[PDB]
């Protein structure tokens, strides 16, 4: 494996940072979290949502003419 | 307790320390604080006093870390706060 110490070479940057102890665990959980999942969502929607969409309407389709097609059938047989 | 009386006395040695120390001395304590005064808190302590004003200072306590250089190996901070208690004791 690779151990820290030995990863790669970086050069000139600062991190601070606080003791959990000394901050929040959550923030503004909702005042900031709400806005960043609705723009994830944007973010994704057109690529995620309409393959699924298109699922969605094969399968009420499809079923709908499983039904009509051989049960509920029996039309005309007429004399 | 020895490390300290020789350090103490070590450096006491000459006229700019000692005036140094009464100088800054003044400004801090208020008065001089003699040689004598500083062995009787020295005597005091055993090893107690040490478990426990180290305790105090210490135990479970948030450190400061300031780090510079080939520093990929400086542990983490979470890592380096859950050094400072034993979870032995």
């Amino acid at each position: 494996g690779r151990q820290f110490g030995h990863l790669t070479r970086v050069r000139h940057v600062i991190t601070y940072s606080l003791s959990p102890f000394e901050q929040r665990a959550f923030p503004h959980y909702f005042s900031k979290g709400i806005p960043n999942v609705l723009r994830r969502t944007r973010a994704c929607i057109l690529r995620v949502a309409p393959p699924f969409v298109a699922f969605y309407l094969v399968y009420t389709w499809g079923t709908q003419e499983f039904e009509k097609s051989k049960r509920k059938n029996p039309a005309a047989y007429e004399n | 307790k020895n490390l300290l009386r020789n350090a103490l006395v070590s450096h006491l040695d000459g006229t700019t320390p000692v005036c140094e120390d009464i100088g800054r001395s003044l400004l801090t304590y208020g008065r001089r604080i003699p040689l004598a005064e500083w062995e009787s808190r020295i005597a005091e302590v055993d090893a107690r006093v040490v478990r426990e004003v180290c305790s105090k200072y210490f135990y479970d306590q948030c450190p400061a870390v300031a780090g510079f250089g080939p520093i990929e190996q400086l542990p983490d901070y979470n890592r380096i706060r859950s050094g400072m208690f034993w979870l032995r004791f």
